[PDB]
RNA sequence: AGAGGGCGUGAAACCGUUAAGAGGUAAACGGGUGGGGUCCGCGCAGUCCGCCCGGAGGAUUCAACCCGGCGGCGGGUCCGG
RNA sequence: UACCCACCCGACCCGUCUUGAAACACGGACCAAGGAGUCUAACACGUGCGCGAGUCGGGGGCUCGCACGAAAGCCGCCGUG
RNA sequence: CCCCCGGAGCCCCGCGGACGCUACGCCGCGACGAGUAGGAGGGCCGCUGCGGUGAGCCUUGAAGCCUAGGGCGCGGGCCCG
């Protein structure tokens, strides 16, 4: 706790983070999540198929 | 003066050396890569007449 | 174990001669310049005088 | 010494084999046998997407 | 401002061989085509052979190669080695084998040859099958080197039977305390 | 106006001043090369404020107008004639810099051959 | 074979010039004098020339015939062209490709064979 | 080659890869394989048991060619002879067993490693093992003994 | 003889004088500019060139096409050897 | 960028032993040239190359007055070891 | 019928392949970059000498030395006047 700063984010703070600062880790590479084939192409096998899945 | 002045090979080592330095010998782009202003010599294994001994 | 050609002798005055040998075999050994030069250092050290003070 | 038959003039002694024969491999890298079996290339160089 | 430990990001392998022989470099010209294109991790152990060293690439003997091409099914297919193989002496019914390898000593050259065999260079089985289809990969005992023998826990630590460097062996090197009971102790 | 580059882009270089050695002013036997300083308590060798500065490598020079004359071609020491033909292609990329102890009057002929098939020369006007 | 020599050549060479942080090679008749593979003139077993004429005027096209190597004699035939830059230019055009004759030196033969031409003609103001 | 020697790229490094703090110093340790008893124990006990003291019976002036001896297994016998009298055999249909003299090829043992191939042999050696024994016998074959 | 009898070359420290600039916190130094110099690149417009095209001027011979010859390339009938 | 000068900010003298050096710790006026991990033997492991249940290498021998040679080549010597 | 790239006219072309391909070359992505003692790697960093090689350079001026002369390299140093 010392450290850390945490708390209970709402919806408008998840997109925020998740849009401009969202980044997926594809070959253990942060490549920025541009298009939404880069999701899918990682999450594909779970449902998750495009940016606002992710958001779900 | 007793530092180790001189060297060895195997025997077989420096018999195919010699086989890769012959060969070589053929093969004008490794010849002439030597600098050995072959552009005129009819054959590069060139073979003389024994008249020449 | 490759092809061989038939190498031509030349007379002694340049044109061919219709004598006619071989590529002997020797000439198709591999080149390997890795143990050409690795031979040829380990002998030219053995023709060389002790140098000392 | 040629290849199959010794030196006999030198004691015991042929000449060295290779290690490989074809020496020459862009002939190889063409013939039908190699090209049928490829993966398809792959030379769509992507460069990096700006993030907006 | 990261708190990675960067001792030992670098991965220590050979990606090239360290030798300058130019036939090696050439069907390892081949084999840097081949693993990077088709599906067979065949090559891609080939490849990553030819970079390995003469003491990490074993010499294969003859029998060894026998009793690995005996076992039932593996009949038909190739042998392969990233090595060489030589002779034994001790072996005597040569079936007739389909070999690849670098080198083959002259003598196992003439005992594959009169059986009715084979004898392959690694670029003429990259024209046989490409995707090493058909193939048996082997290699010699790398736990055979008499170095093997001076490794492990210690000479003189308890029941660990490890090889100590001695000179020249003999009755009055090295059986005294440690060794016998009588003297000192043992272990 | 003679002899554009094919490419003259904008060369910029993160630090144009020398790298002096430490306390080469003070000093006469010590030249101005560098040389790492290794002194326990020296304070160049940890980096302290307001001092001179080491040199490393992530203050070097662009990949692309790497070696680069200001005009735009990377020199080539020509030697005599025959190196000049070598040339006679990269010709727009970079150009020919007489050696120094060429005589002056072969230096002459390495001039105008030169000229014939538009190789720029660094030092054309040189010995006369 | 070719792959052979260049692993003999690659360093190693007489007509291989390292200097200024550049290689090159003078050897004869390869095109923009690179130390390379492709434009290499005697490793190869098919190679395109291209070197001014010895009168001053003209463009000579060197081709190795291929018959019989290891007779560099006669394995090496050369030609000349002394014509207006643009049939100059169609001639070794011609003679490079629609004969499959190493289209790899088909451009490099011709930015040399006109870099040739620029280089016999009235030289500067 | 000095050329390619750690000492060149020791130069400008102060203390030349041996430490400042400890600097190197002549002999520190003493000279030579000295102090197996004392300062050194912790090595010679560990890496090399069995050092330190006598043991067994002394032999003055003892020699070698007293005690020579050669051992063959029969693993490789039929490597001594030529191959084409092994061939010439299991054939041949009268039981020929052809000879190996042991002692031509220079061995005055023959021990019982290995399998033999079922084929009749005589062996003449001068000192044989007994399972070398059984394993020629069991083939069909004579073990033959030689001065 | 800017090789003069311990005389080839003739460095640095150090000193002499000429030139230029400075000068109460010993000097020296790192970063950043500004001012002045010695020169260096220029220009007595540097408007840099290179295609293709269009237009207007002027000049020699062809390319396109066939015909004679030479020389290659590749090809297959592996046809003949 | 480098010569001189100006300014604002920064800035203690290096080498060394040291828990700690700008130290009221020691070496150091300045400048030139010289100047310190070498060779031999013996192990050990790693690596490259030849050959491979073998493989040598020495001493000898056979071939030169060496120009290059006191080299290279060859020898049931090659296995006495 | 739905035909041939010596021509579909080409954002895909598997019929032939870059300028690019020094294949120990070139290229695209990411991540990361304190350092004594010490280790390792790379040094078209430098010094002297030999076997090669540069149809190298040189009394129309080599080595060395000197330079407020133009520059290149992160730098070792290097090239020019
Ligand atoms: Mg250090
Ligand atoms: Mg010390
Ligand atoms: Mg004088
Ligand atoms: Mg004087
Ligand atoms: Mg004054
Ligand atoms: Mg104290
Ligand atoms: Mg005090
Ligand atoms: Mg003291
Ligand atoms: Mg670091
Ligand atoms: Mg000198």
């Amino acid at each position: 706790e010392p450290y850390i700063a945490w708390g209970y984010p709402n919806l408008k703070s998840v997109n925020e983070l998740i849009y401009k600062r969202g980044y997926g880790k594809i070959n253990k590479k942060r490549i920025a999540l541009t298009d939404n084939a880069l999701i899918a192409r990682s999450l594909g096998k779970y449902g998750i198929i495009c940016m606002e899945d992710l958001i779900h | 003066t007793w530092r180790r002045w001189h060297r060895r090979v195997n025997t077989t080592q420096k018999r195919y050396a010699i086989c890769s330095a012959l060969a070589a010998s053929a093969l004008p782009a490794l010849v002439m890569s030597k600098g050995h202003r072959i552009e005129e010599v009819p054959e590069l294994p060139l073979v003389v007449e024994d008249k020449v001994e | 174990a490759c092809a061989r050609p038939l190498i031509s002798v030349y007379s002694e005055k340049g044109e061919s001669s219709g004598k006619n040998v071989t590529l002997p075999a020797v000439f198709k050994a591999p080149i390997r310049p890795d143990i050409v030069n690795f031979v040829h250092t380990n002998l030219r050290k053995n023709n060389r005088q002790p140098y000392a003070v | 010494g040629t290849w199959r038959k010794a030196a006999t003039l030198k004691s015991n002694y042929n000449l060295p084999m290779h290690k490989m024969l074809n020496t020459d491999l862009s002939r190889i890298l063409k013939s039908p046998e190699i090209q049928r079996a490829l993966r398809a290339p792959r030379k769509k160089i992507h460069r990096r997407v700006l993030k907006k | 401002g990261v708190d990675i430990r960067h001792n030992k990001d670098r991965k220590v392998r050979r990606k090239e061989p360290k030798s300058q022989d130019i036939y090696l470099r050439l069907l390892v010209k081949l084999y840097r085509f081949l693993a990077r294109r088709t599906n067979s991790t065949f090559n891609q152990v080939v490849l990553k052979r030819l970079f390995m060293s003469r003491t990490n690439r074993p010499p294969l003997s003859l029998s060894r190669m026998i009793r690995k091409m005996k076992l039932p099914g593996r009949e038909g297919k190739t042998a392969v080695v990233v090595g060489t193989i030589t002779d034994d002496v001790r072996v005597q019914e040569v079936p007739k084998l389909k070999v690849c390898a670098l080198r083959v000593s002259s003598r196992a050259r003439s005992r594959i040859l009169k059986a009715g065999g084979k004898i392959l260079t690694f670029d003429q089985l990259a024209l046989d099958s490409p995707k090493g289809c058909g193939t048996v990969l082997l290699s010699g005992p790398r736990k055979g080197r008499e170095v093997y023998r001076h490794f492990g826990k210690a000479p003189g630590t308890p029941h660990s039977h490890t090889k100590p460097y001695v000179r020249s062996k003999g009755r009055k090197f090295e059986r005294a305390r440690g060794r016998r009971a009588s003297r000192g102790y043992k272990n | 106006a003679a002899l554009r580059p094919l490419v003259k882009p904008k060369i910029v270089k993160k630090r144009t001043k020398k790298f002096i050695r430490h306390q080469s002013d003070r000093y006469v036997k010590i030249k101005r090369n560098w040389r790492k300083p290794r002194g326990i308590d020296n304070r160049v060798r940890r980096r302290f404020k307001g001092q001179i500065l080491m040199p490393n490598i992530g203050y070097g020079s662009n990949k692309k107008t790497k070696h680069m004359l200001p005009s735009g071609f990377r020199k080539f020491l020509v030697h005599n004639v025959k190196e000049l033909e070598v040339l006679l292609m990269c010709n727009k990329s970079y150009c020919a810099e007489i050696a120094h102890n060429v005589s002056s009057k072969n230096r002459k002929a390495i001039v105008e051959r030169a000229a014939q098939l538009a190789i720029r020369v660094t030092n054309p006007n040189a010995r006369l | 074979s070719a792959h052979l020599q260049w692993m003999v050549v690659r360093n190693c060479s007489s007509f291989l010039i390292k200097r200024n942080k550049q290689t090159y090679s003078t050897e004869p008749n390869n095109l923009k004098a690179r130390n390379s593979f492709r434009y290499n003139g005697l490793i190869h077993h098919k190679t395109v020339g291209v070197e001014p004429a010895a009168d001053g005027k003209g463009v000579v096209v060197v081709i190795k015939r291929r018959s019989g190597q290891r007779k560099p004699a006669t394995s090496y035939v050369r030609t000349t062209i002394n014509k207006n830059a643009r049939a100059t230019l169609s001639s070794i055009r011609h003679m490079i490709r629609k004969n499959k004759y190493r289209p790899d030196l088909r451009m490099a033969a011709i930015r040399r064979a006109s870099a040739i031409l620029r280089s016999q003609k009235p030289v500067m103001v | 080659p000095s050329r390619l020697r750690k000492t060149r790229k020791l130069r400008g490094h102060v203390s030349h890869g041996h430490g400042r703090i400890g600097k190197h110093r002549k002999h520190p340790g003493g000279r030579g394989n000295a102090g197996g008893m004392h300062h050194h124990r912790i090595n010679f006990d560990k890496y090399h048991p069995g050092y330190f003291g006598k043991v067994g019976m002394r032999h003055y002036h003892l020699k070698r060619n007293q005690s020579f001896c050669p051992t063959v297994n029969l693993d490789k016998l039929w490597t001594l002879v030529s191959e084409q009298t092994r061939i010439n055999a299991a054939k041949n249909k009268t039981g020929a067993a052809p000879i190996i003299d042991v002692v031509r090829s220079g061995y005055y043992k023959v021990l019982g490693k290995g399998k033999l191939p079922k084929q009749p042999v005589i062996v003449k050696a001068k000192f044989f093992s007994r399972r070398a024994e059984e394993k020629i016998k069991g083939v069909g074959g004579a073990c033959v003994l030689v001065a």
